[PDB]
RNA sequence: GGUUCUCCCCGAAAGCUAUUUAGGUAGCGCCUCGUGAAUUCAUCUCCGGGGGUAGAGCACUGUUUCGGCAAGGGGGUCACGACUUACCAACCCGAUGCAAACUGCGAAUACCGGAGAAUGUUAUCACGGGAGACACACGGCGGGUGCUAACGUCCGUCGUGAAGAGGGAAACAACCCAGACCGCCAGCUAAGGUCCCAAAGUCAUGGUUAAGUGGGAAACGAUGUGGGAAGGCCCAGACAGCCAGGAUGUUGGCUUAGAAGCAGCCAUCAUUUAAAGAAAGCGUAAUAGCUCACUGGUCGAGUCGGCCUGCGCGGAAGA
RNA sequence: UCCUCCUAAAGAGUAACGGAGGAGCACGAAGGUUGGCUAAUCCUGGUCGGACAUCAGGAGGUUAGUGCAAUGGCAUAAGCC
RNA sequence: GCUCAACGGAUAAAAGGUACUCCGGGGAUAACAGGCUGAUACCGCCCAAGAGUUCAUAUCGACGGCGGUGUUUGGCACCUCGAUGUCGGCUCAUCACAUCCUGGGGCUGAAGUAGGUCCCAAGGGUAUGGCUGUUCGCCAUUUAAAGUGGUACGCGAGCUG
RNA sequence: UGCCUGGCGGCCGUAGCGCGGUGGUCCCACCUGACCCCAUGCCGAACUCAGAAGUGAAACGCCGUAGCGCCGAUGGUAGUGUGGGGUCUCCCCAUGCGAGAGUAGGGAACUGCCAGGCAA
C-alpha cells in the first residue's frame, strides 16, 4: 500500500555544551535550548534562542534558586 | 471482546515483556487466579476463559476481571511483501507478567472456586495457579 | 506464645540476600522506638507454617535473638510473585 | 576480464553529507610517509556537572475494573401540573492495573571539564605527498519492522571474519580459547577432554536416573522414584476387604396431569437409633431394584490426601 | 525542500516505503519602551434570556492564552489593555 | 526576475513502443527449482457448553489453546543470468505411512449382514473410457481398492509439443 | 539584652493549606473627605492627594492543634557496568552501584542588616 509518515528534521544539536566548572571565555555558548529550561544567572546572558552565553571568562556552576527550583546558570569568576 | 474506546494513537510499538508483575495481592475478591508463566492474552482469550468460568459458578456470585488489553497488534495480510507501511490492527493483547492476578471471585465456597479456575486455565496459553486472599 | 528463633545478619545486599534465600531462609528486620534497626536472620520453613494462622498478623510476636527476647508485631511482608514463599518481613519493635 | 621478479615495516573501509545519484565521483571520518609542537592523549582514583533512559508511579494527557454518595438519564404511570421508580450513569472519595508520542520521582552506564601516581616506541594535534574505500556479513546487548518467524531487513556499540593462520564444537569464515619472524624428535597451559577409534582417570567420596534418559520438541495427563516442611484418622485400636442394617409417615410442595431418594425453584427440618444425606451416581414414561457412604463384629499395625523440589514416562508420524 | 514529538539505547548525532502532524504565510501593529491587570470550566441570584451573550458574588488555580501543527518555556509574565 | 517543488538547481527549450530488436554486465536483482522460517494449508492433542430419547467424551464437537509435517498459498533473496530446459501426456520407476483394499484387534447408540470411530501393520495390489492442452474436475460402467504425499510440483544427453 | 512591629535578603512546601485563639499606647491595615496633583476605555473600586474620628470587623503578624500537603530513614525489591552460564521471545551466578513506591518517624520553619515602640 502506501505510507503517510517519514518526515522529520535536521536534529538541532541542542543541550549543554560547557558543563560545570569548566572555564569559558566570555561570549561562549553554554546551553543551546528550546525554551528557558535553564535560566540565566550571574554573569551569564540569555540570547534570542534561550542560549545562555557566558559573559566573563570564568567557570560555570548550575544552581536552583527562588521558589520554583529552576536550574540556574551562573559564572564563578576566575 | 474487551476493546478500548478512542485510544490516543492507533498503532504502537512491539515492546518487550521483561520485568515482574504489580497486581500480586488479591484485593477485590477472596480467591484469585494468579499467572505463573510469561506470555500475553489476546482479547478473545479473556472473553473465552470468562464464559467457561462464569457458567461453573452459576450466575449468583461476583467475578472481577483484573486485566485489560489496551495494546494493539498489527498483522500483515496474505501474499503481501515486507515493508510498505505498518500492518492493520486486528486484535488486542494484554502483556502478562509472572505474578499478575487474572481473575478474582467472591461469594462461592473454596471447592467451587477450585474446580472453576481450572476450567478457565485450560483456555489460556499461560500457566496459572490458585491463590487465596491473605491478611495484610 | 509465638516464638521465632533468629540470628544476626553479617552480610547484607542483593547478593547476600539471594545466597540466604536459596538455603530455605529469608532475612527480616526489627525496628521501632528509638533504638538501632537490628538485621534479623531466620529460617523460612518455620515462619511459613506460622503465618497460616490468623493470629500471626495480629498478636505480639516473640523473636529470640542473641539470647534476648524482643516483643514485636507484623507490619509489612513481601510475598514472592509466583511461589508460596516469603522474602522479607518488617517487624515493629513494640 | 587480465595486469608478469624478490624481501622488510605499517596498515584500512564498506560510514556521514552531496550527487538525473545509488554498482560511479568529491569532501570529511579511517590508512601510510615526512615535518613541527605542548607531563598532548588513553587507562585508574577523587571532585564539579547536565539528564529523564531502564525501573517505578498515576501529580498532568489518555485507557480500564469494583464499591459508596450521586446530579442527569431511563422505562412506565397519571389528569396547565406531575405519583410509583426491576434500569444506564458525569465530578470527587477508597481500591486496582496499562502507555514510544504521560512524568509530582528516578538509576547503572555513557559524555564534558579540573587535580594526582604509574605505564604505554607521542600512542595527541596541525600541515604537506600518496591512497584505497563509500555492496558488508555474523554473535551479544538496546530496539523499529515482520508472525517478539527467517542464515530476513533497517539502526547504536563491541568483538570476529573481511584482511588471522592454530586448538576445540564430527565436518562448519563470522560460536569459545588464542594473534603464526624462522628453526628444534624440549617443557607448561587456556577452551575442550582422559574406555577404544584418538593423546590423556575403566581416579577417590556421597546421591539421582531404568528412560538408551544422556543422545531434539510444549500444553496436558499419570499410586515411576529420591529428598523436605507440615496435617487428618490411629495399638481407649487407623487404612483397603469379609459378614449384618443401609429404612419410616415425604403419592410432601410444582403449572394442582406424575416426577416419588436420585427433573427445575428450594429450604437442605425433625423422630424411631449402633447407624441412613427428604441423596453423589448406577434403574425408570415416574416408582420398583442392584450399591458404598454414616454403624457394629472380624482383623491387625500404620494409612490417606494436598505443597515446593531433582531425575524420569506419554503426547513424539516422511519420504 | 524545511519545522515538532517518538523510535533514539538519560551529552550531541543516528536509519527504514517506521508511527503521528504542519509549512512555501502574516503584522507598520500582532514590533520597541513605559504603566497597570490576571484567566479556563463550574455553582447561586437577576428583564426579555434558553445548555451557553451581558451584571454581581463564591470555589478553583493556569486544566486558559501564547496569529498558525507539535515540543520546550512563560506570573519578573513572552498572556491582556 | 526561477511551485530551477526531481527544492545543492545537468538545457532558456524535451513524450512514448519494441513480441523486429541489439551491445557491455548482474544471481549486486525477479520468474521454474533448490535453501532458511512456518503467517497460510493439512494432520494430531488439552478443557468441556451442547447435539445425540435421559447420558459431554458410540459419533460430532462451539468459544479458546497447544503442537507436528514441509504436501498448498505466502516471506527473504543465500547458489544459479561466461544458460540449472518447464505445464500436461507416454515408457520406466523408488521411498514414507498421515492405510484405499486385503490381515490382526478395542469400543459401539455392534441382534446378524451391513456399518461408524480408533490402534498395530507398507508384504502385495491399487481402473477402461466421453470432455478439456490440461494436473484437477463432471459423467457412464466396473472393481476388494480405484489411496495421500516426496523424489528439480521424479523422469525432454528417454520420446512428444 | 529580651518581647514586638516595619522595610530589604538566603532558603525555597520539616517552610504550604484548614480549624481555634489573640494583637492596636508604637507600627500596619480598614477607614475619613476629595474643589484641587493624578485618573476611571463608566465608577475615584484601582491609582493619587489632604488628614486621623472610629475599629482590629476584612487583611496581616504571632501561638496552639496533624485534620491534609510535605520531608524521610534501616532493611528488602526492581534495574544495571564487567566476566561466565542456562530447560536462552527470558533468567541466574561472582563483584560494584543502587532506586521508585511503602513503613517506623520527624514535622505548625531557621536566620542576617537597619529603623521605631516597650521593659530593663
Amino acid at each position: 500500500g502506501s505510507t503517510r509518515n517519514g518526515r522529520d528534521s535536521e536534529a538541532k544539536r541542542l543541550g549543554v555544551k560547557r558543563f560545570g566548572g569548566e572555564s569559558v571565555l566570555a561570549g561562549s555558548i553554554i546551553v543551546r535550548q528550546r525554551g528557558t529550561k535553564f535560566h540565566a544567572g550571574a554573569n551569564v546572558g540569555c540570547g534570542r534562542d534561550h542560549t545562555l552565553f557566558a559573559k566573563a571568562d570564568g567557570k560555570v556552576k548550575f544552581e536552583v534558586k527562588g521558589p520554583k527550583n529552576r536550574k540556574f546558570i551562573s559564572i564563578e569568576a576566575e | 471482546m474487551l476493546q478500548p474506546k478512542r485510544t490516543k494513537f492507533r498503532k504502537m510499538h512491539k515492546g518487550r515483556n521483561r520485568g515482574l508483575a504489580q497486581g500480586t495481592d488479591v484485593s477485590f475478591g477472596s480467591f484469585g487466579l494468579k499467572a505463573v508463566g510469561r506470555g500475553r492474552l489476546t482479547a478473545r482469550q479473556i472473553e473465552a476463559a470468562r464464559r467457561a468460568m462464569t457458567r461453573a459458578v452459576k450466575r449468583q456470585g461476583k467475578i472481577w476481571i483484573r486485566v485489560f488489553p489496551d495494546k494493539p497488534i498489527t498483522e500483515k495480510p496474505l501474499a503481501v511483501r515486507m515493508g510498505k507501511g505498518k500492518g492493520n490492527v486486528e486484535y488486542w493483547v494484554a502483556l502478562i507478567q509472572p505474578g499478575k492476578v487474572l481473575y478474582e471471585m467472591d461469594g462461592v465456597p473454596e471447592e467451587l472456586a477450585r474446580e472453576a479456575f481450572k476450567l478457565a486455565a485450560a483456555k489460556l496459553p499461560i500457566k496459572t495457579t490458585f491463590v487465596t486472599k491473605t491478611v495484610m | 506464645m509465638f516464638t521465632i528463633n533468629a540470628e544476626v545478619r553479617k552480610e547484607q545486599g542483593k547478593g547476600a540476600s539471594r545466597r540466604l534465600r536459596a538455603a530455605n531462609k529469608f532475612p527480616a528486620i526489627i525496628y521501632g522506638g528509638k533504638e538501632a534497626p537490628l538485621a534479623i536472620e531466620l529460617d523460612h520453613d518455620k515462619v511459613m507454617n506460622m503465618q497460616a494462622k490468623a493470629e500471626f498478623y495480629s498478636e505480639v510476636l516473640t523473636i529470640v535473638v542473641d539470647g534476648k527476647e524482643i516483643k514485636v508485631k507484623a507490619q509489612d511482608v513481601q510475598r514472592h510473585p509466583y511461589k508460596p514463599k516469603l522474602q522479607h518481613i518488617d517487624f515493629v519493635r513494640a
